């Protein structure tokens, strides 16, 4: 597919400027950052819970693993 | 049971990303590989040209290479015959083959040192904890005929007796050679010996740390810059209703 | 015609795949891997091609020839490493690019995923055989370990390993056979390529909302080329940096000791874009179904199509399955670190839940979550 | 013609007759008296063939099969009670077991510590099984094939 | 769509070049060698592939491994054989596939012809270095003497030989080059390959009596796959009875002894389908020259394209330039000889002569007879 | 002068194109070349495992590498130690290495004769001639100290004095060993020695011949009936006028 | 270029038969073998000029060669 046949479009006006008429990466207060952080809280929630899960279960397997070859003090009491 | 002991860490003077090998260190080092390892070990990937340039003058080294002697291809009858080593003669090798070594050793056999630093857990860290702390075994565990307590070595019984006490050699240069200094030079030269780009991938790393530092900025401000066109531009609805 | 661009033969199907070739315009950083996944190999083939010309393959010179290689043939060092971890980069990036279609139901697009499929199973097999080539204890015991696995085969099993490599072990005569299938599947990787891509220029681009694309397309050059480039440099240097500064990092020391049969490893995995496998190759015991379980770890990408049940392609709006999905990543995460562990008690159980974990949720949980997902939207 | 072709290529891949000369070992085995463990090569690897007398014969056919990792009886492992024929590898970690020693008369591996009875049945250390007996038949009185 | 085979991006690919496609009907026997040119790569590449599989590239291996390969390997001699011979097959239809276009004016076909000349230059390259891989005296000698050719290069010359085998001569460092060379070009001549097709496909094919064929095409499936499969057979037969009855009848016995720098054979000389061009290489004195005089022998095909004057394109109904034609090939055939030959009287001679009427008859007559040509039909 | 003499060329059993070696003839030349060849040509690639099947038994083969020691690998103490041949054991080498055998055979090197065979223009008719064929130096011609005047050899003068004479040996399966005759088996063996395929390629070739024959008139006739739409076609121009 | 857009053409019937309703290889003698002959005997007279040539030009080669080799009864009569 090509150029000039995609969709039956109509009534849209837009409006752009040239590259040189404006700033590249502007507004990073303004309204930059904000949206990074509108998105870190945004899918956190999302994402970061199985990771987080992942890493316990993690954490147990080698802890138990490390544990399950030291000698219980009590194997030979005698 | 599957219980080791793992060596510690120690801050070598080569650990920094931007820090190169002290080789004024590595100098020594080979000292001790060649007045005490080399009697068991071989080097089968390092050679006297390497080095000139690094830790030896070409003279110093020719001279060096000198002191052993190697056996060279056929005669004019065709046969075996011996000489004096060149520059480009490749580290003695102790034992003409390993059954010959296992035998001189114990049954053991001592390994190439050629990368032993890249071929063990722990590297130089590892070696070094290995060589300077042989000990009695601890109650209950009891070491066979002819092998070494170790508790750094896994199984805790090493072929190889403690071959490092405090003078054993003199460093040339004057430096108080205590086992634990002569392991540290020895380290650094296996090091050395097992990547000799070492220092030169270093330095490359810098150069190409500032050049992703410099060129990603670049590039990003362009990549910005073209599309500024589209993250600027206003679409609107306008229905003649 | 006037352009002159887009008349020549040669420069019609470059004007057409890399300038003029309609892209959406919210096209997210996920889509940058194909590009990558291509240069990727750009890179490898020719760091490859380059290194393969010191390689000499055979038993008594090949662990050898890789280390003159290293400390002789000038640059020698950098290029082994480019291509060593290169093969890594290459990983990195086509897991992620799985991902996005995945994701984002690219898989929709059939044909051009299918294929894809067969780039990753293809660009399997020539990173196992390469990594032989070096010869040291893994490379060896790699692959009698994972070679020897088609022995579960019935009947026609033996007879094909005792086939595949040499005569009778892993030595020699395979050494070589590998070393040419080494240097042969790469081009194949690259003719291949070029099918994938047909087919995906078939359709457009899919996007990130899922949606029509049509109503705003841009010109790729202008703004892709220039994306790309970006993804390029700010992916590469970590690359680089990883291969300058800890060029080990992710590579087993137990494969700097020349091989030798009577010498064993403890602890024989596979390199770790294998290892999730691995782990789900030693979850079921019977042997043979193991080896099917292994299969069908990566086969199930080609029934990835025929379980979608969203009204919806991409899962934007679909928070539920939304952590289906990375609950499957942190799945396969799992399968990964148990992959690298031996086969005992805390481990052999996470092991054979998380792959079971694993398999249920792209055959069941998915597709259920799916429908459910859509009878809340009211439909 | 493609038939043919198709399968002469199909083989030009399959052991070549280098390979498949070292296929196959004869064994005489007169020349190896009861109470001696001698040593070949076979397939890159060491094979195993003694000899036993009353002493090693007995004492390793009374034990219990339900009593081992490898539950295995020397009998149902055998052709010939004269003659023992083992893969000279240890099935712990790769390594190779010794002749005329251990604590079962037989063999024992000293990389780990895997000890083997005159049967070559594990007794002692973590090896998971018996050395493995190859495929193979014998030939004749004093001949024997592996293979 | 209906059809099926039309609509499918692959499909389509193939059913507009093996079907459907529009060829002429006339179109001579001549035409069968781009047929089998391709057939002749399909097979190199597969029993090359087969034969990589057991070769070694190391000089203490080389020479034998090779050997074992017909000693050892299943079937290892016929592939061998296929392999050498399938060289000449392959060379001897360049040769009438050249031939054919060069008079069918097919060369009119500016960008198609072009790719040609890369096919041709490239064909060379890959079995120049492809010899020296079983290092025998021959091989050795061969690449010792051609390689050290550009050494005539002025300044940036010796530099560059220097380089480009391994370091001081041609030693191990360039078997492995050379055996990774031989390895690649031939996928690179299957790509371009493809190109050379591309932009035939762009315009018809050309055919015998050089006018229009569009008054009259005919699907080339039903009609042209059978008579190229039919070309196929009729031309592989020979190629056989030769492989099989005579297989060393175009090798020299001097190439069945190791390689050994400490004696050069007397009579070196590359395989025959360089002769003729090794011939006008030794033809002038000044070394430099040489060079240049090899280099022009086969980048003249560039300039042809440029010498065409007839106001008719092939050159049926052109009996003057018809027998300058065959006195051409005559030629060739001629420098062929004289390049098998010593350097000695008889020869010198009719070498610089016949190497001086090939560039006359290629620049000056074919150009000059063609414009008298024209006016004799009052144009 | 650059003036040589040409061999003739002898009808052998093997040259017709379906015709193969004969086996008994190739035993015979084995014969030769173990029993007076073998004591300065080497023979490294063929093997005792290849005469099984082809001109000899196997036990009967296994019996005669026995003959026959050979070096091999290290000892348990690392070490070159000797053993009766296998039937996997390669020819015996003459000599230990070049440079030896050519202060053996003053100066000159005797080849391998693996390939001699098509490693000289001729093969057995050359070897044969040259074989049988030494005689007096033509007049003015002087051939130097240590080497024999053969005019089949270029240069005419070989290192090689004549190796065959009447008898020398004896073939036990009852043939008059003459010289010729001696040297012709040697001749076929040679062959055989170079190209075992030999008999195989060759009925293969004739499997081929006749598929040819077969396969490409059936296309022709096939690629003629699909045409002859074509060839036997008829145009006509009908403009309205 | 594909099937239907070639050339503008008119007024030409043509006639042909099934392949099963003729012969493949007809009338070897009647038209067939003449035709060969009405070729050879049409070409021979242009191609066979330059290889006789050729022939005559290697000969005279070889054999010249050949000769310069031998010795002149005379190169000495002393
Ligand atoms: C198998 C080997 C597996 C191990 C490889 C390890 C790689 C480790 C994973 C790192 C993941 C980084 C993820 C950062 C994610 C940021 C993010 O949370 O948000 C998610 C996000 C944004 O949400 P939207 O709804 O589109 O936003 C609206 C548009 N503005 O998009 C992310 O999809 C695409 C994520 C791709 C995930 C990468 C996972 C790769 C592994 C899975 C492959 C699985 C297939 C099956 C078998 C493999 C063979
Ligand atoms: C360089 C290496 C050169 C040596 C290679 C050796 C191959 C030996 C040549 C054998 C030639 C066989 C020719 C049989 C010819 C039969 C014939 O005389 O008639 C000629 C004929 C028919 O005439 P029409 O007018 O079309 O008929 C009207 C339509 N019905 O057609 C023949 O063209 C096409 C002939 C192609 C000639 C083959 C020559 C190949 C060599 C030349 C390549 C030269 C280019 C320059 C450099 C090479 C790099
Ligand atoms: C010289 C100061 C010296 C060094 C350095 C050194 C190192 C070294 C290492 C790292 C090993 C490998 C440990 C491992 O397997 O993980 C090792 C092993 C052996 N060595 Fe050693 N060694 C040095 C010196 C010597 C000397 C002087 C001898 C011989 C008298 C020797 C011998 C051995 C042997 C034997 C082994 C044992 C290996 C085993 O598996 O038991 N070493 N050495
Ligand atoms: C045994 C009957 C026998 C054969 C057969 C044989 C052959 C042979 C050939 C074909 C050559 C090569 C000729 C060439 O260079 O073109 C050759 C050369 C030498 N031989 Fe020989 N030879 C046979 C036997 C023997 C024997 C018994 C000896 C050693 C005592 C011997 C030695 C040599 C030597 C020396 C050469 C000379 C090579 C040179 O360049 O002068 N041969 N032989
Ligand atoms: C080495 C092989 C591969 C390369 C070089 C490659 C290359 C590409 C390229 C150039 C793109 C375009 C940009 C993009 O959308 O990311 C692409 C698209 C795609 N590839 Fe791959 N690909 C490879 C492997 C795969 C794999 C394994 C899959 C399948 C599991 C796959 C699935 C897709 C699909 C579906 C698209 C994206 C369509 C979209 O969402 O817009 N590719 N690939
Ligand atoms: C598809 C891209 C490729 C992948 C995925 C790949 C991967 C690998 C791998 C995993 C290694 C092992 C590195 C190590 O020793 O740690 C390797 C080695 C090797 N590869 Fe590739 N390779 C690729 C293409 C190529 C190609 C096409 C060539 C050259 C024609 C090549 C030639 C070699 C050689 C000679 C080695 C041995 C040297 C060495 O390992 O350092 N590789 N490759
Ligand atoms: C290995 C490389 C080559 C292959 C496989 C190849 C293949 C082909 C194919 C498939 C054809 C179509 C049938 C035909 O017209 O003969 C073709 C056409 C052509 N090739 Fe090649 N070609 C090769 C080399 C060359 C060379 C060296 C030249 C240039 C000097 C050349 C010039 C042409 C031209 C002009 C056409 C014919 C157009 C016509 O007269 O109808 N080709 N080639
Ligand atoms: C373009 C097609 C090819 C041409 C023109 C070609 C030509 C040759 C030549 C001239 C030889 C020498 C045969 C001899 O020793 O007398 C040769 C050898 C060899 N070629 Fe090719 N070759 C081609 C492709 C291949 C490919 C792609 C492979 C495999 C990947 C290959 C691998 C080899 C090998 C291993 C040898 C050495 C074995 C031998 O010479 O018998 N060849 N090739
Ligand atoms: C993409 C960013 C690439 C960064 C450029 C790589 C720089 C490599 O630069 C290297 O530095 C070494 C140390 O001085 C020199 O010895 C080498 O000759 C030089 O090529
Ligand atoms: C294109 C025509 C191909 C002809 C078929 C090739 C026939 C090869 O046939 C071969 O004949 C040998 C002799 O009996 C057998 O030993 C081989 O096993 C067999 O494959
Ligand atoms: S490897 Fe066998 S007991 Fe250790």
């Amino acid at each position: 597919r090509q150029f000039g046949h995609l969709t039956r479009v109509r009534h849209l006006i837009t409006y752009s400027l040239s590259p040189f008429e404006q700033r590249p990466f502007p507004h990073y207060f303004s309204k930059g950052v904000p949206n990074v952080w509108r998105r870190l809280r945004a899918c956190i929630l999302r994402v970061a819970p199985p990771f987080l899960a992942f890493y316990l279960l993690y954490t147990w397997g080698t802890q138990e693993f490390e544990k399950s070859k030291r000698k219980n003090p009590a194997a030979y009491v005698n | 049971s599957d219980l080791e002991l793992h060596p510690p860490s120690y801050p070598w003077s080569h650990r920094g990303p931007l820090s190169s090998l002290d080789h004024t260190s590595i100098r020594r080092g080979f000292q001790v590989y060649k007045q005490v390892c080399s009697s068991c070990h071989s080097m089968d990937y390092v050679a006297y040209r390497h080095l000139v340039g690094v830790c030896y003058t070409e003279d110093e080294a020719k001279a060096l290479a000198e002191e052993v002697e190697v056996q060279d291809g056929p005669n004019e009858d065709g046969e075996m015959f011996m000489r004096p080593g060149k520059l480009s003669d490749y580290f003695p090798k102790p034992y003409p083959n390993p059954e010959a070594a296992r035998a001189a050793n114990n049954g053991a056999l001592p390994p190439d040192l050629s990368y032993i630093v890249r071929a063990r857990h722990g590297g130089e860290d590892y070696v070094f904890s290995l060589l300077t702390g042989y000990c009695e075994p601890p109650t209950g565990v009891s070491v066979r005929e002819g092998l070494y307590f170790n508790p750094y070595f896994p199984g805790q019984a090493i072929g190889m007796a403690p071959p490092i006490y405090n003078d054993v050699l003199e460093f040339d240069d004057g430096t108080p050679a205590t086992m634990s200094q002569v392991a540290k030079d020895v380290c650094t030269f296996l090091r050395w010996a097992a990547e000799p780009e070492h220092d030169h991938r270093k330095r490359m790393g810098l150069k190409m740390l500032l050049m992703m530092g410099l060129l990603v900025p670049l590039v990003y401000y362009m990549k910005r810059h073209k599309w500024s066109v589209l993250k600027s531009r206003k679409l609107a609805y306008r229905p003649p209703k | 015609a006037p352009n002159i661009r887009k008349s020549h033969p040669l420069l019609k199907m470059i004007n057409n795949s890399l300038i003029d070739l309609p892209a959406p315009s919210n096209i997210s950083a996920w889509w940058n891997f194909g590009s990558l996944l291509a240069v990727c190999l750009m890179t490898q083939i020719l760091t490859g091609l380059l290194l393969a010309m010191h390689y000499t393959a055979d038993t008594s010179l090949a662990f050898s020839s890789v280390a003159h290689t290293c400390r002789n043939v000038q640059y020698g060092w950098l290029i082994r490493n480019l291509h060593a971890n290169g093969a890594s980069f290459f990983f990195i990036c086509i897991f992620l690019h799985i991902g996005r279609g995945l994701y984002y139901g690219s898989y929709l697009y059939k044909e051009t995923w299918n294929t894809g499929v067969i780039l990753l199973l293809t660009l399997m097999a020539t990173a196992f055989v390469g990594y032989v080539l070096p010869w040291g204890q893994m490379s060896f015991w790699g692959a009698t370990v994972i070679t020897n696995l088609f022995s579960a085969i019935p009947y026609i099993g033996h007879t094909l390993v005792e086939w595949a490599w040499g005569g009778f072990s892993v030595d020699n005569p395979t050494l070589t056979r590998f070393f040419a299938l080494h240097f042969l599947l790469p081009f194949a990787i690259a003719g291949i390529t070029i099918i994938h891509l047909t087919f995906l220029h078939e359709s457009g681009s899919n996007n990130p909302l899922g949606i029509s694309s049509d109503s705003d397309k841009i010109p790729f050059h202008p703004y892709y080329s220039f994306k790309d480039i970006l993804g390029l440099t700010l992916m590469l240097t970590p690359f680089l940096t990883l291969a300058l500064f800890s060029p080990n990092l992710l590579g087993d020391p137990e494969n700097f000791t020349p091989a030798n049969p009577l010498v064993t490893p403890p602890h024989i995995k596979p390199e770790w874009y294998f290892l999730f496998a691995y782990a789900i190759l030693r979850s079921i015991p019977n042997k043979l179904g193991g080896v099917l379980a292994l299969a069908a770890s990566v086969l199930i990408l080609f029934l990835i199509p025929f379980l979608h049940k969203s009204k919806q392609r991409t899962m934007t709006f679909r928070p539920l399955s939304q952590t289906l999905f990375w609950l499957l990543v942190a799945n396969l995460l799992i399968l990964t670190w148990i992959g690298s562990q031996p086969v005992e008690h805390p481990f052999i159980i996470i092991g054979q839940m998380a792959s079971l974990s694993y398999f249920t949720i792209l055959l069941i949980l998915f597709p259920t979550i799916g429908t459910l997902e859509n009878k809340m939207l009211n439909y | 013609a493609a038939k043919n072709v198709v399968t002469q290529f199909v083989s030009s891949m399959s052991a070549s007759a280098d390979v498949l000369a070292m296929s196959k070992i004869e064994i005489k085995l007169s020349d190896i008296p009861e109470g001696k463990n001698m040593a070949f090569k076979w397939r890159g690897k060491p094979l195993f063939v003694r000899h036993r007398t009353k002493k090693e014969i007995d004492q390793e056919a009374a034990v219990e099969v339900s009593q081992l990792r490898d539950p295995q009886h020397d009998l149902e492992r055998v052709k010939k009670p004269e003659w023992v024929i083992l893969i000279g590898v240890c099935t712990h970690l790769g390594c190779v077991p010794i002749a005329n020693a251990g604590d079962f008369g037989g063999y024992y591996c000293p990389c780990h510590g895997s000890h083997y009875d005159a049967s070559g049945r594990i007794r002692k250390g973590p090896a998971p099984l018996n050395l493995e007996v190859p495929s193979y038949e014998f030939t004749s009185d004093d001949m024997v094939i592996v293979g």
